[PDB]
């Protein structure tokens, strides 16, 4: 949980795939809806993420995105160390599960305010990042990185 | 249709 | 130039539209490619932005997005004060123009590494945000916001 | 196609 470590996570709803990146130290997330998880979709999402935050290491969500040469090309381009996602720490496994269940709970709570799933997912990203638990995840991530810069 | 993303 | 103030900007390339949001105080940017600039696309982009940074005020890029009830609905949802984009300060017009010129220069420099324009634009976002001019825009935005939180 | 987004 250094300032530059992020974890990918792929969850499913409504026959679609929600890809999420988690900043491990803060719990801040970015997410998108895609029709299915491919190395090209995963590679583009990581290019987006690394232009917006200083992404040093990504633990990939599965072995297909770890092996994908398209994902390795994007991590080369953006200066990211691509790593596996093995929960050498079993708490890791549990933390991700309960984040997927929280996001799915939030999506349910907004789902009727949006025609398209992708709007509901971005509503859920906003509520997750601004929730105070005390600081929010969006507050923690800025604090952590600013501390690292200084 | 009374949705944020489709006010129709 | 407060921590929560952003400016929208729409520029064109390859018959497509690039919508950019600029954090005024740092020059940090987020951007996307869309087929054309509608209130629904602009509204979704602002929902994305506000889930990821603490967006207090948006100066819209033109009067159609200022008037759009879909954009007003998204700024209501996400807690953003929607404002006009009038350059009461003429240095504004100029700063935006020269940003669009800088992004288009970067996009040209990378354009041959990407099949799709959207990849080139996200490469250009990454290079713009990490360029040192000495701190980068991505460093400035974190510092500013962390200073605000404290 | 020798592109980052289309390695073919
Ligand atoms: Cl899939
Ligand atoms: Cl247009």
């Amino acid at each position: 949980s250094s300032p530059g470590i992020w974890q990918l996570d792929c969850t499913h709803l409504e026959g679609k795939v929600i890809l999420v990146a988690v900043h491990v130290a803060s719990g801040y997330i970015e997410a998108e809806v895609i029709p299915a998880e491919t190395g090209q979709e995963t590679a583009y999402f990581l290019l987006k993420l690394a232009g917006r935050w200083p992404v040093k290491t990504v633990h990939t969500d599965n072995g297909s995105n770890f092996t994908s040469t398209t994902v390795k090309a994007a991590c080369w381009w953006a200066g990211i160390k691509q790593e596996d996602g093995i929960p050498y720490n079993p708490q890791s496994q549990g933390v991700i599960e309960s984040m997927n269940k929280e996001l799915k709970k939030i999506i349910g709570q907004v789902r009727d305010q949006a025609e398209h799933l992708k709007t509901a997912v971005q509503m859920a990203v906003f509520i997750h990042n601004h929730k105070r638990k005390g600081y929010s995840a969006g507050e923690r991530i800025v604090d952590i990185i600013a501390t690292d810069i200084q | 249709s009374a949705k944020i993303d489709n006010l129709d």
